[PDB]
């Protein structure tokens, strides 16, 4: 009962830490998109 | 209509002794119940949150099923065909009232989020929200139909005090004289009958006052030209077009409206049913209660069984 | 959450029937014994008002139990996590008085 809505929240806590680690990827997928970008970049400008 | 008759049941102590006895063979169904319901369990367990708003909501839900209830009784009074409607005619959750309560499928994730108690609250919100925009609808219409209706057909029928070009005769003016000898020819009698003419001529003003308003009968009052009378008849045609659309086709989408703020009461009161179990049984959607219509005797028979849990 | 406060002994009825579905079944409150008139915050002349501690859960209901307790009037005092401080505090507050 109140145990199971405790560990609702730290689900939903851990949840959320998960989407941000989601996110980090996408956004590490994106940074380095654009580092290759820039490597393209500085590559032809090479 | 009928007000909110589903006695708060948790899943552990359900309407009859038992919990599966709610479904079939209760003890109230002793008494001849159709005591039959069931809950589509949630995705997930709701949070206290849940609880919390629902608790918060119930006044507030509570005005919902009043707004509900006066707005249908309203356009069923008011058209006068939207009372047509039956328990199986208004399909709540596609089929009758008792069957409806009956009919859990309504909680799937069309109407309700299916999420979380937390989000079905704030969608049986929404749908509240979007049920008074029916409310809106029917008011708009309705004063849109009395304002047609009641412009024209609303006059005489001519040779009266208005409206009496329709009855025109059609040197001679619209006067109807109801209860002469010049150089003038009065030796004429219009054809203004429904009222009376008298003998006039345009020749002589004096005589045409005579007749029409100097002494004795006064003249009645007209619309300018008959053609006036004619564009009466027609905004009169037009106003029974728009009266009709109000109590037949407005009626139908009332009784529509009516069916679904039905349905919507039903879910609410699902929810809280779903609220009030898992403040007294576990927390995750579980539900084994059941709604009905019985009389009084049968509403204390059903405290009898569920003495056992009683609020 | 925490549902700290005071329940009156002699409203300890009424407090039981207000906000029956808030407790849920797994919230109790520990009544004191109130055997002795307790203070009130406002009224020297004391009254029969117990202290009663409840769980809470919801913000709805937490809020709700809130203002039934202010509402009660019984002599309450915020419950510190470790009843050591709290015995400190009551302490404190009978020498200052």
């Amino acid at each position: 009962m109140v145990r199971f809505i405790r560990q609702e929240a730290e689900e939903k806590a851990n949840e959320i830490s998960v989407s941000a680690e989601e996110e980090f990827n996408i956004e590490k997928l994106q940074l380095v998109e654009a580092e290759k970008k820039k490597i393209r970049q500085e590559y032809e400008r090479k | 209509a009928s007000r909110y008759w589903v006695v708060s049941l948790p899943v552990q102590n359900s309407a009859a002794s038992v919990w599966n006895r709610l479904q079939e063979q209760i003890s109230k169904h002793s008494f001849d119940t159709p005591l039959y319901r069931f809950n589509i369990p949630n995705l997930r367990v709701g949070t206290l949150d849940s609880l919390l708003a629902l608790s918060d909501d119930l006044v507030k839900s509570n005005s919902f099923v009043e707004s509900v209830s006066h707005k249908i009784r309203r356009q069923i009074e008011e058209l006068e065909r939207v009372s047509g409607i039956e328990s199986s005619s208004l399909s709540v959750d596609g089929v009758p009232v008792d069957t409806y309560l009956t009919r859990f499928v309504w909680d799937e994730a069309k109407y309700p989020t299916m999420s979380p108690l937390r989000e079905i609250v704030d969608g049986i919100h929404t749908l509240v929200a979007k049920i008074e925009d029916d409310l809106k609808v029917r008011v708009a219409e309705y004063n849109n139909v009395r304002s047609q209706l009641n412009a024209i057909n609303r006059k005489q029928s001519g040779s009266l005090a208005v409206r009496d070009l329709s009855n025109l005769v059609k040197l001679v003016t619209l006067l109807a004289v109801v209860p002469t000898s010049y150089v003038v020819p009065r030796s004429s009698k219009l054809l203004y009958e429904d009222l009376y003419t008298v003998t006039l001529f345009g020749r002589v003003a004096d005589n045409f006052r005579i007749a029409a308003r100097e002494k004795g009968f006064q003249i009645r009052d007209f619309e300018y030209s008959s053609e006036a009378q004619e564009s009466r008849n027609q905004e009169l045609e037009k106003l029974v077009h728009d009266q009709e659309s109000l109590r037949s086709s407005l009626l139908q989408w009332c009784y529509t409206s009516y069916g679904e703020v039905f349905s919507s009461w039903m879910h609410f009161c699902a929810v809280r049913v779903f609220a009030e179990s898992i403040l007294r049984y576990g927390l995750p959607p579980s539900f084994l209660a059941c709604v009905l219509a019985p009389s009084v005797k049968g509403e204390k028979k059903v405290r009898s069984i569920l003495e056992e849990l009683c609020g | 959450g925490f549902i700290a406060g005071l329940v009156p002994r002699e409203k300890s009825m009424s407090f039981e029937r207000m906000l029956f579905r808030a407790t849920r079944g797994n919230v109790f409150l520990r009544q004191a014994v109130v055997d002795e008139p307790v203070v009130d915050p406002v009224s020297g002349e004391k009254m029969e008002k117990n202290v009663f501690v409840v769980f809470y859960s919801g913000e709805r209901a937490k809020n709700k139990i809130l203002k039934i307790c202010d509402a009660f009037g019984a002599n309450r005092y915020p419950f510190n996590e470790e009843f050591d401080k709290q015995a400190q505090a009551i302490s404190e507050v009978s020498g200052r008085l």
